[PDB]
């Protein structure tokens, strides 16, 4: 809840 | 004095101040986390010494910092931070250093603070906070 | 540019400017 | 494959990766940038050997990558990222590997990529990356 | 095409769009959440009509969008976006359209999506999405 | 008093404020913008009358708040903002109502005020401001 | 949730 | 200037 967040995208590859 | 810039971190995990309960804050170290693991910091020293040392250790990731407030004020002709006091979501730590001057505070409803930046010469001289969800 | 920002608040203290 | 997660950080300065034009991408590793110092990311290895290894090294902070391309397939098997190709404001590097299968591509209009997880056996099973303005 | 381009908003309450199952999609049109109330956006309309109309209406801020995907390829010499599938973490809506070209995705982790912007001629030209925490 | 929450939008366009010279901050009104289109933000008006009204009209995108000062103090028996001071990279607006109480400020190095929230009774109470890139 | 978030700071005034 | 921004991932269709 202390630890700052950020976007993330993906996988791609293998599923 | 001289500037520093600690850049953006991921959370706090632990601060290192010292102070003169006479002049104002002295040195400023903080453990950052960075991406689960600890980051020490530069430790921001004044150019003088005789302060009082004092560690604040969070309980990191369940406890951060919700407001930071302190006092400004003149120290021997310069405009310092006299006073720092860091509430969490578990304790108070503070008030450090002297609390006389105009005070300041900033609180947060929504975010952390990830980072800090400013200036110490004899004393802490000014200071600014990165902030990020 | 290719840094990475984040919002700044302050700075509390003596007058930067 | 064994997954790594390098976390977020403040840019890019240098990507180190491996391929073999008959296989796959292998090897993977990222020099970042936390806040004005370069960060060594850890080397993240193919389980096998016999790879090309390539050195993309940008021009931090003027160059940044603005397009992460590649082609997914089939290898002995497994459906690993067989080519990999990086479009900044400056050049394109690659395409690295084996331009062969499935396309794929994230262009960014705005923002800037922070950083790389994902997995490798004996090659790059897939990724993820961390985005920020 | 003729380019829109609606902007950030708080999150996603309806998507209306229009397809033909032997061309593309042909309109667009979402409702966004601004701040807790729902905001009708413009519907961005094909030169062209006698498409299928289609209204997937999301159990907003429980429910959210987790996975685009989708197929773009030619149609009478242009490159459009002829499916897309909106997968959130209740239910897959879709494939809505013709699955016939290339597919494309656009999985998040950590994110939403918040706006989007593209271009519509005959057809959907193109398109990209506003992400955000 | 009755509690309000704009939300976050794209920036400020223009503040719409009552005060009275012996009292406090009464009515609180705001014009954002909207992915470039004035929204007009709903009058949070006091319980009371005999304010006098201020337009803040800024020359948006060009001009934005840099520092929001003000003063709290006792007003009757109720601790409420007396004063609000907005200053720009263009100008200073302010101050309005009594600079007398406790000082607050707000300066901000790197981001925009996008949005407010807070609450108003005879005089506006308290409130809080939203940030972000 | 699907609902967007934003760094927000206060309050400042009475509490 | 005072317009806020945003990440923006695309475009998919015709460059
Ligand atoms: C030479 C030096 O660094 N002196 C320190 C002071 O710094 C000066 O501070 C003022 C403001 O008070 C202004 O910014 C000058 O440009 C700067 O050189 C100051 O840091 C004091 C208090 O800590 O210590 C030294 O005197
Ligand atoms: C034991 C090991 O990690 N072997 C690697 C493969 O991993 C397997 O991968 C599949 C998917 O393709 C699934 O996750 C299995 O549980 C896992 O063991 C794979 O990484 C290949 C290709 O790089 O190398 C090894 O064979
Ligand atoms: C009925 C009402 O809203 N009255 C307003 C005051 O509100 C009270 O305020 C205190 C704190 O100062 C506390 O929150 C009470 O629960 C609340 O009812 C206050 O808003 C004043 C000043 O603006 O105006 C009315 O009297
Ligand atoms: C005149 C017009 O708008 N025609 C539409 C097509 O637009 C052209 O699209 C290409 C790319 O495919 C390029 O951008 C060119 O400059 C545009 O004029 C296109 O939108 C087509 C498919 O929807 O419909 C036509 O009406």
């Amino acid at each position: 809840s202390g630890i700052s967040q950020t976007v993330i995208v993906g996988p791609w590859g293998a599923k | 004095g001289k500037a520093f810039d600690d850049g953006a971190f991921t959370g706090i995990r632990e601060i290192n101040l010292s102070y003169n309960k006479e002049t104002a804050i002295g040195d400023f170290q903080v453990v950052y986390d960075l991406n689960g693991s600890p980051y020490v910091g530069q430790n921001h020293k004044s150019f003088i010494t005789g302060f009082t040392p004092v560690k604040i250790s969070l309980d990191f990731p369940s406890e951060y910092i919700m407001e930071v407030s302190g006092y400004t004020g003149n120290v021997s002709g310069y405009v310092v931070v006299r006073s720092l006091t860091f509430k969490t979501n578990k304790k108070t730590y503070g008030p450090y250093g002297v609390t006389s001057g105009t005070p300041f505070n900033l609180p947060i409803e929504n975010g952390l603070i990830v980072g800090f930046k400013g200036s110490i010469g004899y004393w802490l001289d000014y200071f600014s906070m990165y902030l990020s969800l």
